[PDB]
């Protein structure tokens, strides 16, 4: 399948410290399945969003849901079907940092992935198993849908 | 005018016109200007 | 034998080594390198340089008044 | 009472660190203690560093003259880093020290305090040729 | 190391102008050879003290084994050799590195 | 006042013996680290018309090399120090057969004094130092760094290394103070260890002359 990470979110604030930028809005938001919480930089004027909008979050590795690795460069002709299409918003980023509550001996229990989109950041916290397809410089895509 | 003549010799002494030794090696290191960088100590701050 | 100068080329050694050669290419002096194409003087002693065929040595004057004699192949290039 | 050249003294604590107290505590760290420094408006270094109470081994004096002649070419030249550090860097301007550090070195490489005007550039022995191109062109040359 | 720093440097300013960036060499390195701070190290502490034992004398400034040319080599790279070794130490090398 | 004044005493009588101390001479760890109370102690009185007198403050040192060199430390009592008195003290250097000495003035000294000094300078050195200088001692300051008297042997080796005249080494002033404190004569190098915030030390050569 190619998937590093899925789950349901429901947006908590859109933007507690303030409109920073415009055209972009920082969600916080929480899951209930696995409970990992989801800091999330999103193009608010083309994906418009509000507060508790519940949205399906999936990070996977590759679009082509097929194992292919998309090799990270632009491909418009590309005929061949993408996990993309079911989903409304899709972002491409690399993770560039991934933190935990590791300490010298035990091992981490809760792991925070942080993922940038051209510039859009995204942390991902929550419980270490949850994350463990994270690898940091290891190209990802963020796939949202909003759910009714 | 006063050090137009000071300069590195091969010997990587820096010396004036007459050849007097002003410093043993170049900014007492032997390096250039261009190359060094800010950097910080790490054990000097840092508790026992 | 016995040289306490550097084994680097200085920038400046580099500077009169490529002008030098340079001249001497453009003065009709056979050249140590094999060219395809290329005509300026300056670009020849370049391929020469980075071959390490100019027949040129550097001689060094040390601060007492002696001299180490290098050539330019023994020197290392910055490049 | 008190010592003549020494017109005004300012007493104040001071709130940089560079004029601040430095130690290292029994941990092993770095403390700076706000302690009293004056300040004079006239420079007496010998007469006031052999004065009681007073650090005979941190008091300074910012007159180059005085240091040259109390402590010696070696203190001058690290006086005079200091001195010119202070002016360069006053404006937050940053000079790498090793220019710095020439010309102090050229100032003091004599054993003393040498002028970069032309009584202490045309002095040292240099070929007259050189002296007449920086000053006093034909005094220079008549006397060669 | 440590105890030398002190005398250099009494106000306790760490921060000096040194040749070589070693803690972005280090990240070079880490980005070069995908790194991964998370798995276990294969660099043997041991090779970390002896690559800087290494590396220590091929930094020459002064050359000469004589001992006034030793000495004035010690002095010439003794802030340098000092970041080096506080920089590549085995601990760090195998802690956050 | 003579609580002050024999703070003086003590505190020049301290410089005294670093310095002679820091010249290579047997000074043992106790008269270095003297206290005041120690000092009033082993005198036991006030200097005004009292036990300590400057003549009873002379000190006598032997070099640590060769015992049977050895140098004087005379504190004459009258101000300005004339041609008679240093010939008291020349005279008495004689019975001991002792070269170097040395005379810690009170204000200054005459100057046909001063030309005695130097007149006799081959056959004995004599030293002048004013009491005001050796209230401190320069060489614990911070902006001074470490100086080391070279040997000529270590000289010899410092030129060959790096293919030196002595003319080409940095220069020190023979009336250097810090010269003046170790005593050198024109022709010594001196080597001086410096900390470097560039390279961590730095160690500079200066001939005096």
């Amino acid at each position: 399948a190619g998937i590093l990470f899925e789950d349901i979110f429901d947006v908590k604030d859109i933007d507690p410290e303030g409109k920073k930028f415009d055209r972009v809005s920082r969600l916080h938001c929480e899951s209930e399945s696995f409970k990992m919480d989801l800091i999330l930089d999103v193009n608010i004027q083309i994906y418009p969003v509000d507060l508790g909008d519940k949205f399906r979050l999936v990070i996977a590795s590759t679009l082509y849901e097929d194992g292919t690795l998309d090799d990270g460069e632009y491909n418009p002709t590309d005929d061949r079907p993408s996990r993309a299409d079911q989903f409304e918003y899709v972002m491409y980023g690399k993770v560039y940092r991934i933190e935990g509550d590791e300490t010298s001996t035990e091992a981490a229990t809760r792991l925070s992935a942080y993922v940038s989109y051209g510039g859009l950041l995204m942390r991902l916290q929550g419980d270490a198993n949850n994350l463990h397809g994270f690898e940091v410089d290891s190209r990802v895509y963020l796939l949202m849908k909003k759910l009714a | 005018k006063s050090m137009e003549s000071v300069m590195v010799k091969y010997d990587a002494t820096v010396r004036n016109s007459i050849n007097q030794v002003v410093q043993l090696r170049y900014g007492e290191d032997g390096l250039a200007g261009e190359s060094v960088e800010f950097q910080n100590l790490a054990t000097l701050k840092p508790s026992n | 034998q016995k040289r306490i100068t550097t084994p680097y080329m200085t920038k400046y050694e580099r500077a009169r080594v490529l002008g030098t050669r340079a001249l001497q290419i453009a003065m009709c002096a056979p050249v140590m390198v094999e060219l395809e194409g290329e005509t300026d003087p300056l670009l020849i002693a370049m391929k020469e340089l980075k071959a390490r065929k100019i027949p040129i040595i550097i001689r060094r004057y040390l601060p007492d008044g002696s001299y180490e004699d290098w050539g330019v192949d023994e020197l290392i290039i910055s490049d | 009472q008190g010592i003549e050249q020494i017109s005004k003294v300012y007493m104040h604590l001071p709130q940089t660190d560079n004029k601040k107290k430095i130690i290292i505590t029994e941990d092993g760290e770095f403390k700076a203690l706000q302690e009293w420094i004056l300040e004079t408006d006239g420079v007496s270094l010998m007469r006031v560093l052999s004065e009681k109470d007073v650090d005979p081994v941190r008091t300074t004096s910012n007159d180059i003259v005085e240091i040259f002649t109390v402590l010696g070419i070696e203190a001058v030249r690290k006086a005079l880093e200091r001195e010119l550090y202070h002016v360069i860097s006053f404006d937050g301007s940053y000079v790498n020290y090793r220019h710095l550090a020439l010309l102090c070195d050229t100032m003091t490489c004599r054993g003393h305090l040498m002028a970069i005007t032309r009584h202490g550039v045309n002095r040292q022995d240099t070929g007259p040729l050189m002296k007449c191109s920086f000053e006093e062109t034909v005094d220079v040359l008549m006397e060669a | 190391d440590r105890e030398v720093l002190r005398v250099i440097f009494p106000t306790g300013d760490s921060k000096v102008v040194l040749p070589c960036n070693l803690l972005r060499m280090i990240w070079n390195a880490q980005k070069i050879f995908h790194i991964n701070p998370r798995l276990p190290s294969d660099l043997h502490p041991i090779k970390v003290v002896e690559g800087v034992k290494e590396l220590s004398k091929k930094l020459v400034i002064v050359n000469g084994d004589d001992p006034l040319s030793r000495q004035a080599q010690e002095n010439a790279t003794l802030l340098f050799n000092i970041h080096l070794r506080s920089t590549l130490c085995s601990r760090r090398m195998a802690e956050e590195f | 006042d003579d609580e002050e004044e024999t703070y003086r005493l003590w505190k020049i009588r301290k410089t005294i013996m670093q310095l002679c101390h820091d010249r290579g001479y047997l000074v043992t760890q106790d008269e270095l680290d003297q206290t005041l109370e120690e000092f009033k102690a082993q005198f036991g009185d006030k200097p005004s018309e009292g036990r300590p007198r400057r003549t009873d403050l002379t000190v006598l040192v032997a070099h640590n090399d060769d015992p049977t060199d050895q140098m004087f430390v005379f504190f004459p009592e009258e101000p300005k120090v004339g041609i008679k008195t240093i010939k008291v003290y020349c005279q008495r250097m004689q019975e001991e057969n002792i070269t170097r000495a040395l005379i810690v003035v009170q204000q200054g000294m005459t100057p046909s004094a001063k030309q005695s000094l130097v007149d006799m300078a081959p056959k004995y050195i004599l030293e002048q130092f004013l009491q005001q200088e050796l209230l401190i001692n320069i060489t614990e300051h911070e902006l001074v760094p470490e100086h080391v008297v070279m040997t000529k042997e270590e000289v010899t080796e410092l030129l060959a290394r790096y293919k030196l005249r002595e003319n080409q080494l940095p220069r020190i002033q023979a009336g250097d103070p810090v010269a003046r404190y170790f005593g050198i004569k024109r022709g010594q190098v001196v080597k001086i260890i410096r900390p470097s915030e560039t390279a961590g030390r730095y160690i500079t050569y200066r001939l005096v002359q």
